[PDB]
């Protein structure tokens, strides 16, 4: 009310409204799904379209060989921190020759999500992410909110009518997990997943988007007739 | 006073055929009259089908080996994954090197691969930008002794056709990926003979559309 | 732009069966004056990897806090630093290697050759080399300074090639690591006969090997010279 | 870049500029103006080290013409000088300091009075009668002693100026191909097309 | 942050006015009154003192009128402390001029420098504007005798009698109504205390409440002199015209 | 190198070498020494290859913003000296640069500008610029008029090339032709001096100082 | 540095300090420009309210860029000072570097830069001012009249007027200027001009500034005499 | 007051939100994207018959193989052109190539949302901008002050956008040709301008692989309104 014209601002019962705004922000995003087994780990992701005309939103990210993300929000600010990432990640490979940790890749995001949340004229940014790798300790899923909190899960998803992924994946989280040397039925899982969270519309063949990383597989993003399988 | 150059010795060669290319350069690293390593490669794969070595102060070469190789990883994020073609990677490491006109990377460079037209291409660079697309190329300590050697078996210079009176020149013509292995184990076997920072083994990568093939081969290790 | 002024001399190294033997005397020259005596050279990163230096002693000093302050900050937010997240023998020569490059590059060196030996996680050997210009070389047998003129002839008669190194072993490799450093001290005006030695084994581990001594030395042929030419007495 | 000349007398002032520009062993150029008109009753001849005197009369150039533009009014003869010889003054102390030597001459249009100053690299202004820069002084300033009058027409200023080119062209070594001559008086700035 | 407290100086109205400007404006006109009257032999200064005390020093004092160089002075209206910050950059633009040229500045290239100054804090930085109007009194050899005044707008405009601070609408009616073109030195300063005669708000016009300056080509032969008033010339010129 | 461009009743005509040296090793006989900057603007190189290749074919990028900014084609007075105010900013860094940059506008008619690194810029009708230099002017000089044709023009800045490629060891390789027109450049074809010597010894019966 | 951003969208879409900055012009003394057929003539409004004026030494409303572009303008007389001197200063960088002096459409199109670039840079307001720029391009005979205003949009005009009362004249020179048949002369294309301003003015005494631009840096600026020998005529010619 | 980099409570940047609101109130701007060629149309809306509408540039070259219409407040754009233009020669330097369509567009729209308390306010105008590469061939890109950018098949900006956008959502199919895309941005043109649509008020531009970037003459434009009047005459 009085104590949200800027992120410096404490409200009475101690709430950040700007960081609230920048979350709600995430809400109105196109839905998102991110879930795991042990040796793959898969992002499923609703893309958005302006009208008939128009091209269908791009929401996931290449970040490196073993990385990448999904978004859900402003896309320039995903682009923004997606960069940032990449820089990262190129950083320990030149100077250390050594994959960055998904672990690391989050707590280097939540740092500089921070920092904008704490600083007069800044703000915080609008988007979510779903952060997927695969490193020296296996498979990996992040799920990061603007706020600054990373969250290390088995699944999830964010964006519109995410609760009904989010359910499916809490009921399927002992069928998913173990699914080890497959890739296909683990995406499988994501798209009906995914499909939790659809009001009115399908899934068809320039809407879905799907990617993949795991133990011999690099990050790969699937567009396109190449997503036709799995409808 | 304190001298950030080196000489690690060595030698590099590139020829390049119809629809092939091939890059070699010999395995030894020196620094003054003593041998380093009998097996330090120096002819890299950098992805999108380009070979590159940067033989001479090895410091330097790496360093550009490396930028190099992530100019390319940066023009995939930037350019919806694009296939960086061979004539775009030349010019980007002009900017690399000509960046630090005013101190050097003390490296010949040469690059090789496929040009869009799916044939042979060989570029080679001065140690600040200086580039040129050619059929032939010898760069390093020994490359006085390979070039002109190249020049008479891959380009037939001086070569005329027998009883034309001088008149008529030995017309030019692509060679086979056997006959230019050839002419590489040739050369580097008497560079190997007549110059001390040239031996120990040969390692040739060889370049085709189905991919990057490698190829090692012995050379003297005195 | 430096000079540098208290040094250490030779670090030598060799690649065995099951992992790598680095070893370097204990000295700290002043010029010609052999003036500390009780400088370790040696200095080992985890369980996993042994980072031998030669040259400038207040750069190798330097790289030591450099080298201690690396594991601290690897161990940060790490669950797994005591496992699949540790500190390889790549990653921290890589660090070294970037940072002599760097500060070549500046015209302000650290005045140093360094050798990086130890054991990968996946069990294959380590053993790199990289010095005071960002140069960076690997091999079967590395060293620096004299032990580079000296000790690698005698090393690499034991590993010549690549493919002898399964057929080598910790016996062997020792007491040729063992002699070099004899003959270092014959023929090095800054060598002394106090050294230490390191065994980074992929099975038994980290070996480290202080207060060791040159022994078994031939000084008797000694008193049969007389003169430097016609002298009989 | 070597021979420039200057000569003031009763009514204007004459400034003779060599035509050869030279670099190595090859004369590249037998017919360059080393001059520029800084406003319309003011010029400035210029030698000395090569691409720096060029870049320097223009920068002067563009200054004095932007006051004229500014104020609706021409600077002073003696204004411009002492604008100028600053500005050799601060670039002496540079970093990399303008290596060009200058004379201006001007027509005082408020005193109706001609005026040739003679400013160096290092911002050491002179008004004079006559002057030179390099070694064409050595042979110019000596003859003109003796051959110079103050109340000279511009006719007998033009004679007075072609003995000292004959006598360069006899004892100068290098062939700096004629010179060419420029007269500054009330009416302007016109050039001498036959000299 | 800092927003909440920032009152915005440099900003337009709706109707296109600037704020600040117009109430520095508003500042001035409670001023003493300052009067410039250019005439073809010379040029008077003439300024009344913010109602005085009877134990100011008079004598050692200067408050309207300053020297910028030895052939330009200014008449002050508004805050004394502002305008002495003006002054002191309008001295050194002066001098610079001449350490460049080897020439004495022009009246109006010192003026629109100056008044260049006042603009810039209308249109950036974030400061409040400088509550000073002036009234340049000059000679050079392009244009001669010369008057200007600026004020806090930066907009400076060129006159041959002018009066700013206090009560300028009436004094302007009176300047304009005994003011012609072939008029002396003498007669202008005749004018310039009458107009502050019959427009100052005191019961009576004496010398002590009073700055007076003349810029006359009256030295010898083709230079010009300034001549800043002492109190007992002021008393002396006051009673020769008649008004005590 | 020997590069040369001089103007003529029928234009510019723009003759090079194509010698690259490292000392006296000899490090190319193949190299491209007249930048097409665009339809009506040709820029010669010698000197230092990286700066000269580098900062003429920056040169271009200059040239085509222009046009883009300005919607019409630089002048041959503007193009040279964005490059000689560019090298005068590197005065005294030790580039090494001796171009020519050569064009016909509108208003400006066939033109030629002499760049080089230490600020030099003149316009000028002749110019040759390199290691063989004198050479090419020794036989240019001597042959130059204004009213030569086409033929003879091209002709002569050829041999005026083949000249300094014979006498001068730093230059060599071969004679790249170019003539400048009102509608613009055109190329004239490449021309090996291992033949192109002979064929014109014999043709012209010059050359008597070579064993024939 | 003062940071602020001064110049800002509202809920509608506009940003207010650059349409309060057209206020600033509205209340301007009245400007207009007519161009002819090889000539254009810029007229200026001067209020009669100020009277004891200097006209020698009171800066003219019509201001020399360089020898072949002239500038006037309606608004803040402050603000234009600065406009007038980077456009001058940019006109001597470009001969400096070109070796050709600037198109009016150049000068044009970066005066108009500079009022843009202060309409989204922090702690500055938009200039209060709109300019008339005229003249000719270097060797060339075709008449050049543009407009800028502070929002940094700019464009040609074959005649047009800004400042206070400039719909007023605006709405004269739409019905009196013919596209096919402009101005032949320089005496028509005057008269035009005077007559457009003495719908607005009050008198045609020292109220109306006259300056005529011919091709090849040919600018001169009329007198009082010359400029009232106009207003006598066409108020001779009205009484019909 | 309050920030520049204010969220509202819907989620939404509010100065990003009103410099869309000031682009709705620009003159309107079509482009079509067909296998022969990419077409774009502007309104040039003069404010004043006086007005010479010839020095209205609502259309821009980018480079040889990038247009670009824009609609809004189109005085901030001219920074967006230049470093447009700048992009697209800079990678040619880099490269020695052209620079794709997409690229070029990513590149515009980073400097979108680069302002705050950089420059003071997002930019007040909208782009299209229309291209061609070698790998995606013929494109029309659709950017805002958002830095949001949407790739269409056909796209209206401006005043009449919304009436424009129904009528090119019926009209488009992936087998126009160049001449009939031609034809359909002055159709659609006519219907959502105020005054009547001619040569001189409206202006045509289009970008094909062989010519590269090309505005119409008034002449060929008033050819082309002569042929469309007649065609909707004929049935
Ligand atoms: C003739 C052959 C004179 O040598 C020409 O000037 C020729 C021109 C030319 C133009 C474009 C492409 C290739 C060649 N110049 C050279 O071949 C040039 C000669 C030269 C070498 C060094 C110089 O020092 C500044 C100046 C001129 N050769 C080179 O540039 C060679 C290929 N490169 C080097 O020597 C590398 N050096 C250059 C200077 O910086 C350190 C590395
Ligand atoms: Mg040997
Ligand atoms: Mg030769």
């Amino acid at each position: 009310n009085n104590y949200d014209g800027d992120t410096v601002t404490f409200s009475p019962t101690g709430r950040l409204f700007q960081v609230e705004y920048a979350l709600e922000a995430i809400k109105q995003g196109s839905v998102t799904v991110g879930l795991r087994s042990n040796t793959h780990a898969v992002l499923v992701a609703l893309k958005r379209n302006a009208d008939e005309l128009s091209s269908y939103q791009k929401k996931i990210i290449k970040c490196d060989e073993h990385m990448g993300l999904s978004l859900a929000g402003l896309a320039p600010d995903a682009r923004v921190l997606s960069n940032y990432l990449r820089q990262q990640c190129n950083y320990s490979s030149l100077v250390f020759n050594r994959k960055l940790a998904v672990e690391r890749a989050g707590h280097l995001l939540c740092d500089k999500a921070q920092k904008n949340t704490q600083s007069y004229g800044g703000r915080p940014y609008g988007v979510g992410l779903l952060i997927i790798g695969y490193d020296k300790s296996g498979a990996h899923l992040l799920e990061f909110q603007p706020s600054g909190n990373v969250t290390e899960l088995y699944g999830t998803a964010i964006g519109a009518r995410s609760q009904g992924a989010k359910t499916y994946l809490e009921r399927t989280l002992d069928t998913f997990i173990k699914i080890d040397g497959n890739p296909d039925e683990l995406i499988k899982a994501g798209v009906e997943a995914i499909s939790q969270s659809l009001r009115d519309e399908s899934l068809t063949v320039d809407n879905l988007s799907i990617a993949i990383v795991g133990k011999d597989t690099p990050f790969t993003i699937y567009d396109g007739e190449a997503v036709a399988k799995y409808i | 006073q304190f001298n950030p150059y080196g000489d690690n010795g060595g030698t590099i060669l590139g020829i390049a055929g119809e629809d092939f290319a091939v890059l070699a350069g010999d395995t030894r690293n020196i620094t003054d009259y003593s041998i380093n390593s009998r097996y330090e490669p120096k002819v890299f794969d950098c992805g999108d089908n380009i070979v590159m070595s940067a033989n001479g102060f090895a410091a330097d070469g790496d360093a550009l080996v490396k930028r190099f190789k992530n100019s390319v990883k940066w023009y995939h994020f930037d350019h919806n994954d694009k296939k960086l073609s061979i004539n775009s990677a030349a010019r980007n490491i002009q900017h690399l090197l000509y960046g630090k006109r005013f101190f050097p990377y003390y490296v010949h460079t040469i690059i090789a691969g496929l040009d869009e037209d799916g044939k042979g291409a060989v570029y080679s660079f001065d140690p600040v930008g200086s580039y040129e697309r050619e059929q032939c190329r010898a760069g390093g300590a020994a490359a006085s002794l390979i070039m002109p050697f190249l020049d008479n078996q891959v380009n037939f210079k001086n070569q005329y056709e027998p009883g034309t009176n001088g008149k008529v020149k030995k017309p030019l013509k692509y060679l086979s990926v056997e006959e230019v292995i050839k002419l590489v184990r040739d050369s580097f076997t008497s560079a190997t003979e007549r110059h001390i920072q040239v031996g120990d083994g040969l390692e040739i990568l060889i370049v085709t559309k189905d991919g990057v093939r490698k190829e090692f081969y012995e050379l003297k290790r005195d | 732009t430096q000079q540098p002024i208290v040094t250490g001399t030779s670090v030598i190294s060799m690649k065995y069966d099951n992992g790598v033997i680095i070893a370097a005397d204990n000295l700290g020259s002043y010029g010609s004056l052999l003036r500390f005596n009780g400088v370790e050279r040696l200095i080992p990163v985890g369980d996993n990897t042994v980072v031998g230096i030669s040259g400038d002693i207040s750069d190798m000093q330097h790289i030591e806090r450099l080298l201690k302050d690396l594991v601290t900050e690897n161990a940060y937010d790490n669950p797994l630093a005591d496992a699949e997240e540790a500190l390889e023998p790549s990653y921290i020569f890589e660090y070294l290697a970037t940072v002599m490059y760097q500060r070549r590059s500046k015209m302000n060196p650290l005045w140093n050759a360094i050798i990086v030996a130890g054991v990968q996680s996946n069990g294959d050997q380590f053993l790199r080399y990289v010095n005071l210009l960002g140069v960076t070389y690997s091999s079967p047998t590395l060293a620096t300074g004299f032990g580079a003129h000296m000790a690698n002839p005698l090393l690499r008669k034991v590993v010549d090639r690549e493919s002898d190194i399964p057929k080598t072993t910790v016996q062997v490799a020792e007491e040729a690591i063992v002699n070099a450093m004899r003959v270092l001290y014959y023929r090095d005006a800054r060598s002394s006969r106090n050294f230490s030695l390191a065994i980074i084994d992929k099975n038994t581990g980290l070996t480290f090997k202080k207060n060791l001594q040159v022994e078994n030395m031939k000084w008797d042929f000694a008193k049969d010279i007389k003169g430097y030419g016609t002298q009989k007495i | 870049m070597d021979i420039i000349l200057g000569i003031r007398v009763q009514d204007s002032v004459i400034l003779a500029s060599s035509k050869a520009v030279t670099r190595g062993i090859s004369v590249l150029k037998d017919s360059d103006d080393k001059t520029r008109q800084l406003s319309p009753h003011t010029l400035m001849s210029f030698a000395g080290e090569a691409g720096d005197t060029v870049q320097f009369a223009e920068y002067i150039q563009a200054n004095i013409q932007l006051y004229s533009i500014r104020e609706d009014y021409e600077l002073s003869p003696q204004a411009v000088s002492s604008f100028v010889r600053q500005e050799l003054a601060k670039s002496i102390r540079s970093r990399r300091p303008y290596q060009v030597n200058v004379l201006i001459g001007g027509y005082d249009k408020k005193k109706n009075k001609p005026e040739l100053y003679q400013i160096d690299y290092l911002g050491t202004k002179v008004e004079l009668p006559y002057g030179a820069h390099g070694y064409s002084g050595f042979y110019t300033f000596s003859l003109l002693d003796h051959h110079y009058r103050p109340d000279m027409t511009t006719e007998e200023g033009l004679d007075l100026l072609k003995l000292c080119v004959q006598e360069l062209e006899k004892r100068m070594p290098m062939d700096f191909k004629g010179v060419i001559v420029k007269i500054v008086d009330k009416d302007g700035i016109r050039q001498v097309d036959d000299f | 942050g800092s927003r909440r407290y920032d009152s915005r100086t440099t900003i337009f109205s709706p109707e296109g006015r600037l704020y600040q400007v117009e109430y520095a404006l508003e500042s001035i006109s409670h001023a003493g009154t300052a009067i410039g009257i250019m005439a073809s032999d010379g040029i008077v200064l003439a300024a009344e003192r913010k109602v005085t005390s009877t134990l100011l020093e008079q004598d050692t004092s200067t408050e309207k009128l300053y020297k910028l160089n030895d052939k330009i002075a200014v008449a002050v209206a508004g805050l004394t402390a502002d305008a002495e910050i003006l002054i002191n950059t309008a001295r050194i633009h002066a001098q610079n001029y001449l350490k460049t040229y080897n020439e004495d500045i022009p009246v109006e290239i010192l003026v629109r420098r100056l008044s260049d100054i006042k603009q810039g804090y209308t249109q950036h930085g974030g400061l409040r504007p400088f509550g000073v109007s002036f009234i340049y009194a000059g000679y050079d050899d392009r244009y001669g005798y010369q008057l200007y005044t600026s004020n806090p707008s930066g907009n400076y405009t060129g006159w041959k009698a002018i009066s700013v601070g206090a009560n300028t609408s009436a004094a302007q009616t009176l300047l304009q109504m005994d003011y012609k073109d072939d008029m002396k030195v003498d007669d202008a300063i005749e004018l310039a205390l009458k107009t502050l005669s019959k427009t100052t708000d005191s019961s009576a016009l004496t010398y002590d409440r009073l700055e007076f300056a003349t810029i006359r080509k009256g030295a010898n032969d083709g230079e010009v002199y300034q001549k800043i008033f002492k109190p007992q010339e002021i008393k002396d010129i006051l009673v020769k015209t008649g008004i005590t | 190198t020997t590069t040369l461009a001089f103007r003529f009743q029928g234009g510019i005509i723009v003759a090079v070498d194509s010698r690259a040296t490292a000392g006296n090793w000899v490090a190319s006989q193949t190299v491209k020494k007249v930048i097409e900057i665009n339809p009506f603007l040709l820029g010669t190189v010698a000197g230092g290859a990286a700066d000269c290749q580098f900062w003429e074919t920056w040169l271009g990028s200059q040239c085509r913003l222009h046009e883009l900014r300005e919607k019409e084609r630089i002048s041959v007075a503007a193009a040279s000296k964005i490059l000689s105010n560019l090298v005068y900013q590197y005065k005294g860094a030790g580039l090494s640069m001796g171009t020519m940059i050569c064009g016909y506008t509108r208003k400006e008619g066939p033109t030629i500008y002499y760049v080089d690194s230490d600020g030099t810029r003149l316009k000028g009708d002749i110019f040759c610029v390199g290691s063989g230099q004198t050479f090419a002017y020794g036989v240019l000089d001597s042959n130059y008029k204004w009213d030569l044709s086409v033929e003879d023009a091209l002709y002569l800045g050829k041999r005026s090339i083949l000249a300094a490629a014979h006498r001068d060891a730093y230059s060599g390789g071969s004679v790249n032709l170019y003539h400048v027109t009102e509608d613009g450049w055109i190329y004239h074809g490449n021309h090996d001096v291992g033949e192109l010597f002979w064929k014109v010894k014999e043709e012209e019966g010059s050359f008597n100082n070579v064993i024939g | 540095g003062y940071d602020r951003a001064l110049s800002i969208f509202s809920p509608d879409g506009h940003i207010f300090q650059v349409e309060y900055a057209l206020e600033a012009v509205k209340r301007g003394t009245c400007a207009v420009g007519v161009k002819g057929k090889n000539c254009v003539v810029l007229g200026c409004e001067r209020r009669s309210t100020l009277k004891l004026q200097d006209t020698r030494i009171t800066p003219s409303k019509v201001s020399k860029i360089d020898s072949h572009v002239v500038l006037s303008f309606s608004g803040l007389n402050a603000d234009s000072r600065i406009l007038i001197e980077k456009a001058r200063v940019e006109a001597q960088s470009h001969r400096l570097t070109l070796e050709d002096p600037v198109t009016v459409e150049y000068l044009t199109r970066y005066v108009a830069g500079v009022q843009q670039r202060y309409t989204q840079s922090g702690g500055v307001r938009p200039f209060g001012v709109s300019t008339l720029i005229a003249g000719f391009d270097p060797r060339d005979d075709e008449p050049k009249l543009y407009q800028t205003e502070p929002s940094g949009i700019y464009s040609s005009w074959s005649a047009q007027t800004i400042g206070r009362n400039s719909k007023t004249v605006r709405e004269f020179l739409e019905k009196n200027y013919d596209r096919k048949e402009p101005p032949a002369t320089v005496e028509e294309c005057v008269k035009l001009t005077v007559r457009s301003l003495l719908e607005v003015v009050q008198t045609g005494a020292k109220n109306i500034e006259i300056t005529v631009v011919k091709p090849d840096s040919d600018i001169v600026a009329l007198s009082s005499e010359e400029i009232n020998q106009y207003v006598t005529q066409i108020e001779q010619e009205k009484q019909e | 007051d309050r920030g520049v980099s204010t969220f509202s409570p819907e989620g939404r940047l509010f100065q990003v939100e009103y410099s869309l609101e000031a682009i709705k109130l620009g003159s309107t701007a079509i482009g079509i994207a067909t296998k022969e060629g990419v077409v774009l149309g502007v309104e040039k809306r003069a404010t004043s018959p006086l007005l010479e509408s010839d020095s209205i540039e609502k259309i821009v070259e980018i480079d040889r193989h990038i247009g670009c219409a824009m609609s809004g407040l189109t005085a901030d754009a001219r920074s967006m052109i230049e470093h447009a233009r700048t992009a697209a020669v800079t990678h040619n330097l880099y490269y020695d190539e052209d620079i794709n369509v997409e690229s070029l567009t990513q590149s515009v729209c980073d400097l979108a949302l680069r302002f705050g308390e950089l420059m003071s306010r997002p930019f007040g105008v909208a782009l299209l901008i229309a291209g061609h590469d070698a790998d995606d061939g013929y494109q029309l890109f659709h950017a805002e002050p958002s830095g949001t950018f949407y790739r269409y098949n056909a796209k209206a900006i401006g005043s009449g956008s919304e009436g424009a956008q129904a009528e090119l959502l019926n009209e488009w199919h992936s087998s126009l040709t160049l001449k009939e895309a031609e034809l359909l941005v002055l159709k659609i043109l006519k219907q959502v301008m105020e005054e009547k649509l001619d040569e001189n008020n409206a202006q045509l531009s289009c970008i094909t692989k062989q010519d590269g970037f090309k505005i119409y003459d008034n002449e060929k434009t008033a050819e082309l309104i002569k042929e469309l009047k007649e065609k909707e005459a004929a049935e």
